[PDB]
């Protein structure tokens, strides 16, 4: 009813600004203090910077057309919001598996990671990411390598007031996969490696100190870390793969609402890659 | 023994009946300071590990800080630009002094050898002047009396006096129970005084040799030392959080600095070019500024991630650099 | 003018010099060969290398450094070892009766309390050697001085139920050695909050494995450090 | 035995000296303070244009 309208609205306004200031806030600490300046710290303020982009751009407008139902801007304007939306979500999946691949060279090869990973590296593997992210959002979206030819679509596509999303099978699918689907599996091997080698840490402590006072922790973070990431994705890229094949039709008010829960995870990311003491630290002398 | 008993007893009743009132009384009526701001005008990027020892050059330009990289940087303040970096021998450096003539730099640490590197060749960019050895401890500090002689402070319990171009002790001083950690030459250069572990800070005769006067203070050990501008008085730094101002004619403490909250120790400790601000480090991250005549804090210098384990004053007056163990260099003013 | 390209010019050299220097340094790793007099320290360090002394092994084609210091009981000195990979501690377990007074043993536990609980020293694990363990053995199956005569728990002490032995040996040596390492191994457990662990090793003048002992403790250490940093473990 | 009569000389020498009243050594220390205050760039703040780092 017209009270719905008003609580979404006031859902969306408590969203994008709950993002803004969690990645505003963790990019400013990272700039302000030399300290915070680490080569994985690189990573973390370029996904910061991916999801403050997302939250400022994607999330205000496409709030905008859920709650007027219409797209009042140009034609091309949806193009752009559609790119910078792809871009956005890809560049903070790519990454998150950049993170997690930073922490298995981390702990798989703790002598040779001090050498292999570098300032210089880190910035070429951040542009790397980027480079990724802008060929699958920008260059089929502009050029029109995703319009499908469907009459529904076609329509939409002609007239100015509608900018919905209605995709080619190959564009999606290649897009899903890049996105989601790869560093998916990248990070899960990456992360059973890792839980492996802190049980091991593990099993070796206790029976070096056994007597003595002195794998619920690991088990806990890993946790926190992925089930936020999955939780939040997988259904969306599930059902987009579904419909796009079209052998279960898929409503489009589900696929939104799987879209901006895909969206949140911008928000979550802070809570959970920037729980350190150092970051803590900084969080509390920068506000009060 | 029973004669050294009754001569301290003499000395302490001495001292005593020579205080007629401390120094917080008469300076009570001196305006106070004020609160003091100041900001990091520039930071000095570019040493690998952490930095200990510093020392400003006698141009107010330059100055030349040690590092447990090997690595001896000389920057210029003004440009922010790196003069020289002089590899080391031994990693592990403890000390540095930069020559009032500005040709001689010198260097020393765990490698009990005072190493001096003349920057005035044109053969070489760098290289070895002298390899002064003869100490059985680590080089807690060195200074630079004139291009010509340098004294040392070890670990051995003991400063010694060198000659440049001969290269060995031309003088020795003795008297020290434990390990020396600081050294300051007072401004004519005739006198010097060395903190030490022993909880004593001693004074020294240089052309003498022989020690003149000792003053106990505090309980933990000295880790810092500088002279009053005047050349006439010196403040200590210590492990314990007491920062002490010693008097050379009195033969006694004048006025201690200390505070409720601060339980850290005292790394380095300055004067201000009029001696009115005593600028102290501390194992805190954070450097302190106290009025030396009111024992008051004035300001707070902050934004070191570790502790600060060097600083000092310009010839001029107009900055202040301290090097903490974050591997930087911050001017300040 | 032209003093502000020279100056540039220069500060560009001496920069590019210290970027591959900072490479190289970050390359190699640092331990501190810190251990009592007369402990084997140096029959060690003569196996590892197949007023400061300073000796560079690499195995595996992993940079290490080892730095022995050799002068009194008061270390000021000490604090110039922070964030070293390691410190590798030698004592000769054998010497639980002898003179350093003092019984050997007990001053070599005192050490490792004062290293173990000294602030700059935090979150700086130690290498823990027990040299001459041959010695040790000669002395208690050899009929002569027990060990609770200088050691009065030694009475109550019992075997612990790992009893990982080696392939031949005694039951009162097996017992002596685990009571002597699991005294210190009570020291360091007490004070540690997970920062930093201690290693102990029984060896002997024969075994020359030690490098891949120091090599493998080194590799748990930084891979517990970065667990730890991540808040993995 | 030795070390015990150079301690005990040394005390000697350090014993024998002349030391002014607190109160006279004070007022030096406050007028050299007053009479440099007007040189010091860190106790008053200096002019950014006479600030050489600024
Ligand atoms: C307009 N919403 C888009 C539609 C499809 C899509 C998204 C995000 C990442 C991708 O790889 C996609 O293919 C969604 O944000």
């Amino acid at each position: 009813d017209e009270v719905w309208v008003v609580g979404m609205g006031i859902v969306m306004s408590l969203i994008v600004l709950a993002i803004v200031f969690g990645n505003v806030l963790v990019i400013t600490a990272i700039a302000k203090f030399e300290r915070l300046q680490t080569v994985t710290n690189y990573f973390i303020t370029s996904l910061a910077c991916a999801d403050l982009v997302m939250g400022l751009a994607v999330v205000p407008f496409g709030a905008a057309h859920i709650l007027t139902k219409t797209w009042t801007f140009g034609n091309f304007w949806c193009e752009f919001w559609t790119s910078i939306d792809v871009l956005c979500v890809t560049a903070s999946i790519e990454t998150l598996c950049v993170i997690a691949v930073d922490r298995y060279f981390a702990i798989t090869s703790p002598f040779k990671y001090q050498s292999l990973l570098t300032k210089n590296k880190a910035r070429v593997i951040i542009l790397m990411v980027w480079i990724v992210s802008g060929l699958t959002s920008f260059l089929p979206i502009q050029m029109h390598w995703y319009r499908a030819t469907h009459q529904e679509a076609i329509n939409c596509y002609a007239e100015e007031t509608c900018c919905d999303f209605f995709t080619n099978q190959a564009y999606a699918i290649a897009s899903s996969i890049v996105s989601f689907y790869v560093p998916l599996v990248i990070m899960v091997f990456v992360y059973s490696r890792v839980f492996q080698e802190a049980k091991r840490q593990l099993q070796k402590i206790d029976k070096s100190e056994g007597r003595f006072h002195v794998e619920h922790k690991a088990l806990k973070t890993l946790g926190i870390i992925m089930g936020t990431f999955t939780l939040c994705w997988l259904p969306f890229f599930i059902v987009n793969i579904v419909h796009v094949i079209q052998d279960n039709l898929i409503r489009k008010e589900v696929y939104i609402l799987l879209n901006w829960i895909g969206y949140v995870n911008s928000g979550f990311n802070p809570l959970i890659y920037c729980r350190s003491p150092d970051f803590r630290i900084a969080f509390q002398e920068l506000l009060c | 023994r029973q004669e050294a008993e009754q001569l301290k007893n003499q000395i302490r009743d001495a001292r005593k009946a020579c205080a007629d009132a401390t120094l917080s009384q008469i300076t009570n009526n001196i305006d106070p300071v004020g609160r003091i701001q100041m900001r990091t005008r520039r930071t000095l990027r570019g040493h690998l590990a952490k930095i200990y020892a510093m020392h400003w050059g006698t141009d107010s330009r330059l100055l030349v800080s040690a590092s447990q990289d090997g690595k001896l940087i000389i920057w210029d303040s003004y440009t922010t630009n790196k003069v020289h970096a002089i590899p080391l021998r031994s990693s592990w450096v403890m000390t540095c002094a930069y020559a009032p003539s500005g040709n001689y730099v010198a260097c020393g640490g765990l490698d009990n050898i005072c190493s001096i590197y003349n920057l005035k060749t044109r053969e070489g960019n760098v290289r070895v002047s002298r390899e002064l050895a003869g100490h059985t401890g680590y080089l807690s500090c060195c200074r630079f009396l004139d291009d010509n002689q340098i004294v040392t402070s070890s670990g051995d319990t003991t400063c010694a006096l060198w000659d440049i171009e001969t290269g060995q002790q031309t003088t020795t001083f003795t008297g020290h129970t434990g390990d020396v950690m600081s050294l300051s030459l007072a401004p004519d250069t005739r006198l010097f005084v060395s903190g030490a572990c022993d909880a004593s800070a001693k004074l020294w005769d240089v052309r003498e040799g022989m020690c003149r006067q000792t003053f106990t203070g505090h309980e933990s050990d000295i880790n810092a030392i500088c002279f009053f501008p005047n050349g006439n008085a010196f403040a200590t730094g210590s492990d314990d959080a007491t920062c002490r101002l010693f008097d050379l004619r009195a033969d006694q403490e004048l006025m201690t600095y200390s505070h409720d909250n601060i339980i850290c120790g005292i790394t380095s400790v300055s004067f201000s070019k009029s001696g009115r601000l005593l600028l102290a480090g501390y194992d805190d991250f954070n450097c302190n500024v106290w009025d030396a005549l009111k024992a008051d804090r004035a300001g707070v210098l902050a934004g070191h991630d570790n502790r600060v384990s060097c600083l000092g004053v310009t010839d001029d007056g107009m900055a202040v650099a301290t090097g903490s163990w974050d591997s930087f260099l911050k001017i300040w003013n | 003018r032209n003093e502000e390209k020279a100056q540039r010019e220069a500060n560009k050299k001496i920069e590019k010099q210290l970027q591959k220097d900072k490479q190289v340094y970050r390359a190699t790793h640092r331990l501190l060969l810190l251990g009592a007099g007369e402990s084997g320290k140096s029959t060690i360090v003569k196996q590892m290398r197949i007023g400061i002394f300073e000796t560079k092994f690499q195995v595996d084609k992993v940079n290490f450094h080892m730095f022995d210091v050799g002068r009194d009981e008061r270390r000021k000195w000490i604090q110039c070892f922070n964030d070293v990979t390691a410190i590798i501690f030698v004592v000769a377990s054998s010497s639980y009766n002898m003179v350093i007074q003092t019984n050997r043993l007990q001053e070599a536990l005192n050490l490792f309390k004062s290293i173990w609980n000294n602030r700059w020293l935090r979150t700086i694990s130690v290498i823990l050697f027990l040299n001459k363990q041959d010695l040790l053995a000669e002395k208690v199956l050899a009929g002569k001085s027990k060990i609770e005569d200088y050691f009065p728990e030694f009475a109550r002490y019992t075997t612990p139920e790992d009893a990982t032995p080696e392939p031949g040996e005694d039951p009162r040596v097996t017992r002596a050695k685990y009571f002597i390492r699991d005294e210190f191994l009570r020291i360091s457990t007490a004070s540690g909050d997970g920062r930093h662990y201690c290693y102990p090793h029984f060896t002997c003048a024969v075994d020359t494995e030690n490098i891949r002992r120091v090599f493998n403790d080194c590799r748990d250490i930084i891979q517990r450090m970065h667990l730890r940093q991540y808040e993995l473990l | 035995i030795a070390q015990a009569r150079k301690l005990v000389e040394q005390l000697k020498m350090e014993a024998n000296i002349d030391r002014i009243k607190v109160s006279k050594a004070a007022a030096d220390l406050m007028a050299y303070c007053e009479a440099h205050a007007k040189e010091d760039p860190l106790l008053t703040p200096v002019p950014a244009s006479e600030n050489p780092f600024r």
